[PDB]
């Protein structure tokens, strides 16, 4: 069925690509310097360096700063990876998806400054809670079926989809954040790359894949957000990977019929039978059952209250993230990896 | 029962990702 929905969704992407279009052909360098933030706490890390939330002196509004040192990012052959990164992130603009404010580098690191999304990570919430409601999961599902057809539409695929890397806002809406391995391509990419337990059969059998593994990846999320586990998990990736590839999955004895039909044609191991990948595209998802009650404009214009708010007292309030070790930022004073970083 | 396997086992915190 196409109607006039149908229709103002076509006409809104097509607009969206526009605006992309031009700032992915000229992207933004250089917008910000160090000495502009106050460095306040570390909020979270990784291999590449650390996300630290700062306060730009000139306005006072707080930011959570990505740090990368170049050298471990030449060590780990994540050059290109962290190329598209920045260039993908200072193009897009939806509302589920953090706001890249400022970006820049130095002799040693390059730095992304993004929006400070304060309720925590997804991640966080569920291991406390144990599971969400149906209800709440689908809320949550929603969003990321949006943000997923305004991706793939940009030619992108995301990869990287886990609890981990939503934030909660103060409206109680997800923020996706780390773009570290999103890629435009046309046609098939390679890498092998991703987290193992949400790793589509594709990826792992080296067979050349597209935009059908952010499918999947929906599906393990939804599983892990109404069960409190994920499908397959074992304590070392090389068991994982045999369960992903079996095609077996067993559901909790409390999942609706509806939910155990959706996940089946998403966690499909055969391509040209998954949803999201057949004719009908995103619409096989948006159509489905276990959605019948979801108002897909509503969710889009932030219109619906939150099943969840996430408590914050005041600004800079970090209360609802982890503690870590805080390390001084070096900064050297011979460049290093100029040339492999050029336009960044 | 599943939920219990899960919290006793290696992987309940954090999940880095990997790569080639
Ligand atoms: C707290 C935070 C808050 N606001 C914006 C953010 C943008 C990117 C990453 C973070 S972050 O959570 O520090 N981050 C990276 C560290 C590894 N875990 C994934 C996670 C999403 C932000
Ligand atoms: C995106 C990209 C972007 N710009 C330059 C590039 C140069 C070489 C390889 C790539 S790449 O595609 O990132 N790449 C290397 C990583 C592993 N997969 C093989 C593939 C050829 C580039």
């Amino acid at each position: 069925k196409k109607g006039s929905e149908q229709e103002s969704v076509k006409e809104f992407l097509a607009k969206a690509k526009e605006d992309f279009l031009k700032k992915w052909e000229n992207p933004a360098q250089n917008t910000a310097h160090l000495d502009q933030f106050e460095r306040i706490k570390t909020l979270g890390t990784g291999s590449f360096g650390r996300v630290m939330l700062v306060k730009h002196m000139e306005t006072g509004n707080h930011y959570a700063m990505k740090i990368l040192d170049k050298q471990k990012v030449v060590k780990l052959k994540q050059i290109e990876h962290t190329l598209n990164e920045k260039r993908i992130l200072q193009a897009v603009n939806f509302p589920f998806l953090v706001k890249l404010e400022f970006s820049f580098k130095d002799n040693s690191n390059l730095y992304m400054v993004m929006e400070y999304v304060p309720g925590g990570e997804m991640f966080s919430h569920l291991r406390r809670i144990g599971r969400f409601s149906e209800p709440h999961a689908r809320f949550y599902a929603a969003q990321i079926v949006l943000t997923f057809e305004y991706l793939h539409s940009l030619d992108l695929i995301y990869r990287d989809l886990k609890p981990e890397n939503l934030l909660i806002d103060q409206q109680g809406y997800i923020q996706v954040t780390d773009f570290g391995f999103a890629k435009r391509v046309k046609g098939r990419t390679w890498t092998l790359c991703g987290t193992p337990e949400y790793l589509a059969p594709e990826i792992i059998l080296s067979k050349g894949y597209n935009k059908a593994v952010d499918w999947w990846a929906l599906g393990v999320l939804i599983y892990e957000m109404a069960a409190g586990y994920p499908p397959f998990f074992a304590d070392q990736p090389i068991q994982i990977y045999e369960k992903i590839v079996s095609g077996k999955v067993r559901f909790p004895s409390h999942f609706s019929s509806d939910l155990k039909d959706l996940l089946r044609n998403l966690l499909q191991v055969d391509l040209t039978k998954r949803f999201g990948n057949l004719k009908n595209g995103v619409n096989d998802i948006k159509n489905h059952k276990w959605f019948a009650t979801t108002d897909w404009i509503a969710i889009y214009q932030r219109k619906v209250e939150a099943p969840f708010i996430p408590k914050f007292k005041g600004p800079g309030d970090t209360s609802n993230f982890d503690d870590y070790e805080e390390e001084e930022i070096r900064v050297s004073i011979n460049e290093k990896c100029g040339k492999e970083f050029s336009e960044f | 029962t599943t939920y219990a396997d899960f919290i006793a086992s290696g992987r309940t915190g954090r999940r880095n990702a990997i790569h080639d």
